[PDB]
């Protein structure tokens, strides 16, 4: 019973730059734990392939190589919200992201990547860019 | 004494256990199978102890204290070995579940030799060690199993579970028991599936169907540590406290994940310096002063909903509030309820006012998490914690009123 609302996305020309928001509604932390989050694209084409990842706890972020430097993931600690900024965007971008949570851990161990581990997925948006 | 020395390496084989269930991302790769149901597999612990701490308990009051508790620390030996040897899916369930059931045959058992080790008056040094054993072993299984897991591994985690085990022991009549597991299998999972969900209706029948035929079929109490067992119950209820604190100070105020550290350790080293405070305190005076200065730490973290820029402090006196005032109820209720049971039947009172502990807590938690989420969902996080907060509250003053049916 824990909702993930996501919003933002859609289209764009190729080089350009597209927000993507997504919070978590009712998920409560315990008493020394936290929990990972990111976004996951998939074109028709290819299959499920992971983007960026923030720990909610400590702002410790990891990003794919396809999307290093140009995609910021961050958290808008007081708004209480992950959101992935893109820009420059290349026509390989082109997918669904679905924004996806893990299972509580200890705050001590590190952010996670591995479709695998997250367990809580959103109904996923769309976001597409060309000439 | 060394009476204590090895009954906390019992109670510390319980903390172990309690550690892997924060480092759940590690083992999926490992043993391999989704989370989800490798997630469910290591809830089994906790899961089967509470449904055979009574039975155990009842089992370990014929068959023998320390018989039951040599067979524990026996059993959380090949209940960490089965695990640390391989990682695979179907075998990690049924190293849980005998991890669960050796959890169920040492805290009834270990919780009698207390009566024999003193019998009045040097029992309190003994229970309040024990629950230092319980509330630190507890109160560090997440931050212990995550710092294991960073430097050494989930592996390193669990050898220090045999060999603490056997250092322990190195200082050392089914009358519905079918249909008791049955009403707490299903009352365990009726919390968890409160939140997840039907079987929302449908399981709380199999724990009133199951309740009744249990019901009329040991049922033999009538003493004031009937008092301190309900009392218990109710007092546990403020646990979600804690939860929705945590939760309201992380995601609403948006502070890091070692400031929810700094202010729930500095609440686990008030409350274990006060355990010790609890024993001079003392029966009724201190769980009197217990169950109502807890109900304070919550008016202070319930006013952090209304906050200004010097709230921290308002924050924080709640935190030392709540721990201590646990503390000085701590090890007064834990004598009160194992000196008033009768010395025949220990392993079967204990195991009950153990139980009665472990619901009243994810009795709690459930309400607290509901109630949160629902009333942040209703209106917003600082208004829907104070919510949350406040339904402590009442649990509090319900444990404050608790003692009412406690007399001296
Ligand atoms: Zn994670």
């Amino acid at each position: 019973q824990v909702q993930l609302e996501e919003s933002g996305g859609g289209s764009v020309q190729a080089g350009g730059s597209l927000r993507l928001s997504c919070a978590a509604s009712g998920y409560m932390y315990s008493t020394y734990s936290t929990y990972c989050m990111g976004w996951f694209r998939q074109a028709p084409g290819k299959e499920r392939e992971g983007v960026a990842f923030i720990k909610r706890g400590d702002h410790s972020t990891y990003y794919t190589d396809s999307v290093k430097g140009r995609f910021t993931i961050s958290q808008d600690s007081a708004k209480n919200t992950v959101s992935l900024q893109m820009n420059n965007l290349k026509p390989e971008d082109t997918a669904i992201y679905y924004c996806a949570a893990d299972f509580a851990h200890s705050f001590l161990l590190s952010v996670h990547s591995g479709a695998g581990q997250y367990s809580y997925w959103g109904q996923g948006t769309q976001v597409t860019v060309s000439s | 004494k060394l009476i204590l020395g090895i009954v906390l390496g019992v109670i510390t084989f319980w903390l172990f256990a309690q550690s892997l269930v924060n480092v759940v991302p590690n083992l999926q790769q490992s043993f391999g199978t989704d989370m989800g149901t490798i997630s469910i597999a290591v809830s089994l612990t906790a899961l089967f102890s509470g449904m055979f701490v009574v039975g155990a308990g009842g089992l370990a009051d014929k068959i023998g204290r320390v018989k039951m508790t040599n067979i524990g620390l026996l059993l959380s030996i090949i209940g960490s070995a089965l695990i640390i040897i391989t990682n695979l899916p179907a075998l990690l369930i049924l190293g849980r579940v005998i991890q669960g059931v050796s959890a169920a045959c040492i805290m009834p058992s270990t919780l009698a030799i207390m009566k024999t080790y003193y019998q009045g008056a040097e029992r309190q040094r003994a229970l309040s060690y024990w629950s230092i054993g319980s509330w630190g072993g507890s109160g560090i299984c997440s931050l212990f199993g995550g710092a294991v897991a960073t430097t050494m591994g989930w592996r390193w985690i669990f050898i220090f579970s045999i060999i603490v085990a056997v250092l322990s022991m190195l200082l050392i009549d089914v009358a519905g028991l079918i249909v008791l597991v049955v009403m707490l299998l299903s009352l365990n999972v009726v919390i968890t599936k409160g939140a997840a969900l039907l079987w929302f209706f449908g399981l709380i029948a199999i724990v009133i169907v199951a309740f009744f035929i249990f019901l009329n079929v040991k049922l033999f109490e009538n003493k004031p540590y009937t008092g301190a067992t309900i009392s218990n119950f109710l007092l546990n209820g403020v646990a979600g406290t804690l939860i929705v604190a945590n939760t309201f100070v992380q995601q609403g105020l948006g502070y890091t994940a070692l400031q929810a550290g700094y202010l729930s350790i500095t609440y686990l080293i008030m409350v274990l310096l006060m355990i010790r405070v609890g024993e001079k305190l003392l029966s009724k005076r201190p769980m009197l002063l217990g169950t109502f200065i807890v109900v304070i730490g919550i008016a202070l973290i319930s006013l952090v909903f209304l906050p200004g820029i010097f709230y921290v402090i308002s924050c924080v006196v709640g935190y030392l509030c709540f721990g201590l005032g646990l503390g000085i109820y701590a090890t007064p209720s834990t004598d009160t309820a194992i000196s008033n049971a009768p010395l025949d039947k220990v392993g079967v009172a204990s195991g009950i006012y153990k139980m009665a502990s472990s619901l009243g807590g994810a009795f709690g938690v459930a309400i607290s998490g509901a109630v949160y989420a629902g009333a942040v969902a209703a209106t917003s996080i600082h208004t829907g914690a104070m919510i949350a907060l406040w339904v402590n509250v009442l649990m509090g003053i319900m444990a404050f009123i608790a003692i009412l049916f406690a007399i001296p």
